[PDB]
């Protein structure tokens, strides 16, 4: 009963495109044609963070907009103060192939991860004066490319075995695992309220999931490669993708379909990294092409470039403020822009 | 006679 | 195996939907409220600026 | 500035100084990416990640081993050597070696690292071509058009082990030459599974390497 | 974690002693050390200070150019060699651990101290020396001579709380923070120069001696002492 | 001042400084180019030797060609000129010849050990040679500083009759002109010649281009510092009683030849360091 099921597959498709399709009365470009242009926006680097001796891979922003973790290929994990660009803490690891960090938004944990297919959770706020691996989470097949923080006690983790997993931290277990990529996921993106979240992998897919029931709400294709980052809108109902495709993309969850494409002639080179303002109106991508770019997210025009790193800007994060913008590359370098 | 410059 | 890809496409075919202009103008009525509260859309002065 | 400002800029020196001792000590051991199939006997070469550390005429070399689309070799793009090592001997699986050869040849970080291809089980190639039970002509039509070129050791040569093991070389060196550039090299050695040259081997190639970064570092070629 | 004091007793006039203090169950190397005394019957006063690595090492002016403070990292030991010995010396001598960075808990630990018995300045000033009290709200004040609010954001004042015959422990830092393991009914607020711990629901082991301390500069200088009474 | 008067015929002094404002341009734009593309441990010693070229270039080029080429007499810059003129002048030459001995030294540790080298090279290591090989070009020139000076060496004193000349006692001045050619020429040659050898022959035992850009590097350093410090020996050592008409005509052409070839050499120097293998 192959055939069957695969001509019914089709229908499927075909009924959700005609869906998609008749819910598409007018574009965006044609409803913010008339609202005011941002203008020429020119951020200056405010303060450099040295110290990494290899390539900077991912870094994230504390929930106090202060704090930030960094993790770079010489197995370190770096506790920044942003403001006197003083080292918190440094941080050694077991293996030095890292691809992702996490700040627990109570800022008692630091996660890691990466070539040896496990999520390293220390603790930062111990007794004895110096941090301690908390916990180490294993079960992914593959390696880990994203993970992300719910609490002090549930984390959420990409991986490249095509599956995603929410972990108990006590326990150490994994509480779900969803499954539905048929390549290796690359990007994660927590809602706002911590509800759903969507994942981008190498198929030119991403997928919207519920994190209490398991099960994949929404799948959106609109990419010709790999989807390297992902993030939510503020307001959790649209989110952005990049690609290997010189592409960005801002997909609408409840139109469930693309509204803009963020794309530009000159712009050949691959996307590592995209985030959104504070407002929404701007978002920012990093790029194989040694600098950023920053779009309006309205109109589609770039609003500007950040060009101050010397190789690949692999990591990019706004603070929940919305006061400033960190940039790490491959450079060894991690910059602060304003 | 004697050049004077070095 | 396809069985469960034709339940998926069962479960995201039976989706209530929105037009797109509801989405559209939902997010230029969002980006129009915190307009005001954007550092990086309205430069801080220095006297507020922590960097 | 504070005097607890002043007590955590302490902090930070000294956290920066066991950065640099750290950093240092690292940045004295020679890295190597170990690619192959199943087949291939990868981890016979000498004596999530495996990691192997071997040492040759004082100089540390640190093999990583992982496990097609291979989206984490990003990760190895600063690495000294790629050893990739082929089973010569299975004319079945010879196209997909050559195939996954030529996927990391031109991959888009691999541009500037040299691969030491180790073109394994010669003893296996030797009785396969003796015993004339299977034939590469059947898998490669070429193979009846080839010549040994002219160069081979004596202890045991036999001309068809010579043009086949040639011919089987020849294969990854011109894929190697299609468009190599000049920026990196391919290093092709013969193996056994019993030899113990295979680290000498590596030190050579990596010597090899080396000097010809510092040629085009220095402003020598 | 634990500090152990070692040394003390009684000495004559212009000799010496080393005073010694054994850290266990905390990595000692990270963290700077500070000697504080307590004279027999008077409040708590700073002595020393070294930092981590040795690299910075305050003194007070009483002891500056006697004491000595050094620090063995690989045998965890801190060291107070005093020579030229006075009257005044007579204290017990406590030492505290204190590590320095972007949220830290400094003074969070002290250790129970020693007994040695021999034949520009911040002033900060406690309102009263006893105030009687089991379940009323108890309002302890301290006042500075110059203001604590740095330009940075912080309020460099500490609250501390001496039982009857136990070393003092750390109840706020940096003027709002309750340090770890100590219950929420403590509370502290104030401007520069005028600062107030509350506590609700006063209970039992909560009767001893309050003070409050300036860590803005050095030296650091702690106040009378408020005794509470039942 | 009449016993103060150099014979140099025309169409020699048009020619001369001809050669040496193209030079000057030529060099200015090549160390301008090497420096703006420089700015892990070549590119150190690359810009310093650029700098070291283009500073004595810039520096003692002019005060050279009007004092020393065209107007001989009087000195038109005083004494604190004239001695800072040579210091700086002296400054410059050691500091360009000890760079150079530091890239061969550099060159054969890459070359010749390979592993040692990437386990050596520090960029702080690198950074305390230049601040060394700097200090030591500057405390060198030190002894030319308290020797040269304004001297009256006409017909009674006149104020065309002052000259920037060297003012304490001959047999100092031999032994200081001594130190200057062995710490200035022959450790350098030696240091240059020995390592470029090596290399050479090492690259020849297996990259030829690499082989004739060492025998450029050393065959231009020779044939560009030996007269000048030939000239200077010539100078110090010759009795009064031989320096007849004819040598004393000769010792300023010689002069013209041999700081013409003194600032090809730093017109050369980032031809054959960066502009010759491939810099992109």
């Amino acid at each position: 009963e192959l055939d069957q099921l695969r001509q019914e597959a089709e229908q499927l498709k075909n009924q959700i495109r005609d869906a998609r399709k008749a819910c598409a009365d007018a574009t965006l470009s044609q409803i913010t044609n008339n609202i005011d242009p941002v203008g020429r926006i020119q951020m200056r680097t405010r303060r450099t963070l040295r110290g990494h001796l290899a390539k900077i891979y991912a870094m994230h922003w504390g929930t106090d907009s202060r704090l930030l973790v960094s993790a770079s290929q010489d197995g370190k994990l770096i506790i920044w103060d942003s403001y006197t660009t003083n080292k918190v803490h440094a941080i050694p690891l077991r293996s030095s192939w890292v691809m992702t960090c996490a700040y627990a938004p109570s800022g008692n944990y630091v996660a890691c991860g990466g070539l040896d297919n496990i999520c390293s959770i220390y603790n930062l706020k111990t007794r004895e004066g110096n941090v301690r691996v908390s916990r180490e989470l294993a079960g992914h097949t593959g390696y880990l490319s994203c993970c992300r923080f719910l609490d002090d006690n549930q984390i959420v983790t990409s991986s490249g075995d095509t599956t995603c997993a929410l972990w108990d931290i006590e326990t150490g277990q994994q509480t779900t695992t969803f499954t539905g990529h048929t390549g290796d996921v690359m990007s994660l993106s927590l809602a706002p309220d911590t509800r759903l979240f969507v994942s981008g992998a190498c198929d030119a897919s991403a997928k919207l999931w519920d994190v209490r029931e398991g099960m994949c709400r929404q799948t959106f294709t609109g990419h010709e490669s790999d989807i390297n980052a992902i993030c939510f809108f503020p307001n959790g109902n649209a989110f952005a993708t990049g690609s290997d495709d010189a592409t960005c993309r801002l997909f609408d969850l409840r139109a469930d379909q693309e509204l803009m494409t963020y794309s530009h002639d000159n712009i050949i080179c691959g996307i590592t990294s995209v985030s959104f303002s504070k407002s929404g109106r701007l978002l920012l991508a990093g790029y194989d092409d040694f600098n950023c770019n920053v779009w309006d997210a309205l109109k589609a025009d770039r609003a500007g470039v950040l060009a101050g790193h010397d190789n690949r800007v692999s990591c990019l994060g706004v603070t929940d403020d919305g006061m400033a913008v960190a940039t790490g590359s491959w450079d060894s370098f991690l910059k602060i822009w304003n | 006679r004697r050049p004077y410059i070095l | 195996q396809a069985r469960k890809l034709v339940e998926q496409l069962k479960m995201e075919a039976n989706i209530d939907r929105i037009k797109v202009s509801k989405a559209a103008a939902d997010l230029m009525a969002y980006c129009e409220a915190h307009a005001k509260e954007d550092p990086l859309l309205t430069p801080v002065p220095a006297s507020e600026n922590p960097f | 500035v504070s005097a607890e400002d002043k007590a955590a800029a302490e902090r930070s020196k000294m956290i920066d100084k066991n950065l640099r001792e750290d950093g240092e000590k690292a940045r004295r051991t020679l890295r190597l990416l170990l690619l192959g199939a199943d087949n291939s006997g990868k981890s016979t070469i000498v004596k999530g990640i495996f990691e192997t550390k071997f040492q040759v005429d004082k100089v540390n070399f640190h093999m990583f081993d992982v496990g097609e689309r291979r989206k984490w070799i990003q990760c190895f793009n600063d690495v000294t050597a790629i050893i990739f090592v082929v089973d010569s001997s299975d004319y079945n699986r010879l196209q997909e070696a050559l195939n996954d050869f030529k996927s990391i040849w031109n991959n888009r970080w691999l541009r500037t690292i040299s691969v030491i291809l180790f073109l394994n089980k010669q003893d296996l190639l030797a009785e396969k071509v003796l015993a004339g039970k299977s034939k590469i002509e059947d898998y490669f039509p070429e193979f009846a058009r080839y010549t040994t070129p002219e160069a081979t050791p004596e202890p045991g040569e036999d001309p068809r082990v010579t043009r086949a093991k040639y011919f089987i070389r020849k294969e990854f060196v011109d894929i190697s030459t299609a468009s190599g550039d000049g920026r990196h090299i391919c290093y092709p050695h013969f193996t056994c599974a019993v030899d113990t040259e295979n680290a000498r081997r590596i030190f050579n190639d990596c010597k090899d390497i080396i000097l010809q970064m510092n040629l085009r570092e220095y402003n020598l070629v | 974690v634990q500090l152990v004091e070692s040394g003390g007793g009684l000495v004559q006039p212009g000799g010496s002693r080393k005073l010694s203090c054994s850290a266990s169950g905390f990595a000692f190397s990270s963290f700077g050390m500070h000697w504080v005394r307590q004279a027999p019957e008077k409040g708590l006063e700073w002595v020393a200070y070294i930092s981590s690595g040795s690299g910075t090492i305050y003194y007070a002016d009483t002891v500056k150019g006697r004491f000595t403070i050094s620090r063995d990292d690989p045998k965890n030991t801190l060291f107070l060699q005093m020579t030229s010995l006075r009257s005044e010396d007579t204290a017990m001598y406590y030492c505290v651990r204190s590590i320095y960075y972007y949220g830290s808990s400094p003074f969070d630990f002290w250790g129970q101290g020693t007994t040695l018995t021999v034949s520009s300045d911040i002033v900060m000033t406690q309102a009263t020396s006893s105030v009687p009290v089991p379940g009323e709200s108890v309002s302890i004040s301290c006042r500075s001579s110059k203001s604590l609010l740095h330009s940075n954001g912080n309020t460099y004042l500490y609250w501390f709380l001496q039982r009857p015959g136990q070393s003092p422990q750390l109840l706020i830092y940096r003027m709002s923070n309750l340090a770890s393991g100590v219950p929420d009914r403590f509370s502290g607020s104030g401007s520069g120069t005028a600062f107030t711990l509350t506590i609700s629901r006063l209970e039992a082991e909560d009767v001893g001696v309050y003070y409050c301390m300036q860590h803005l500069e050095y030296p650091l200088t702690f106040g009378a002492g408020t005794k509470l009474e039942l | 001042n009449s016993d103060l008067d150099v014979n140099t015929d025309i169409y020699s002094k048009v020619l001369v400084t001809a050669i040496y404002l193209a030079l000057f341009v030529v060099g200015t734009v090549g160390n301008s180019v090497t420096l703006f593309t420089l700015a892990s441990t070549v590119h150190y010693h690359l810009g310093s030797l650029a700098l070291s070229d283009l500073l004595i270039l810039l520096l003692a080029m002019p005060v050279e060609l009007y004092n020393f080429i065209w107007v001989h007499h009087p000195w038109a810059f005083g004494d604190a000129g004239c001695r800072g003129y040579y210091f700086l002048r002296d400054a410059c030459t050691y500091a360009t010849a000890l760079n150079v001995a530091s890239l061969s030294v550099e060159r054969y540790l890459a070359i010749c050990h390979p592993f040692k080298a990437k386990t050596l090279m520090s960029r702080s290591r690198t950074k305390k040679f230049i601040s060394a090989i700097w200090l030591a070009s500057a405390l060198l020139a030190i002894p030319m500083l308290f020797t040269m000076g304004l001297q009256n060496r006409s017909a009674g004193t006149h104020p065309g009759g002052l000259v920037c000349t060297p003012i304490v006692d001959t047999a100092t001045v031999k032994v200081v002109i001594q130190v200057n050619t062995f710490m200035s020429f022959l450790f350098p040659m030696l240091v240059i010649s020995i390592l470029n050898t090596v290399i050479a022959n090492k690259l020849t035992v297996m990259l030829r281009h690499g082989v004739l850009v060492l025998r450029a590097v050393v065959i231009a350093f020779v044939v560009c510092w030996l007269p000048y410090h030939v000239r200077r020996l010539m100078f110090c050592y010759i009795s009064d009683e031989q320096w007849t008409t004819f040598l004393f005509d000769f010792y300023h052409y010689f002069y013209m030849l041999t700081n013409a070839l003194f600032y090809a050499s730093s017109a050369i120097n980032p031809i054959l360091y960066n502009l010759v293998s491939a810099n992109f």
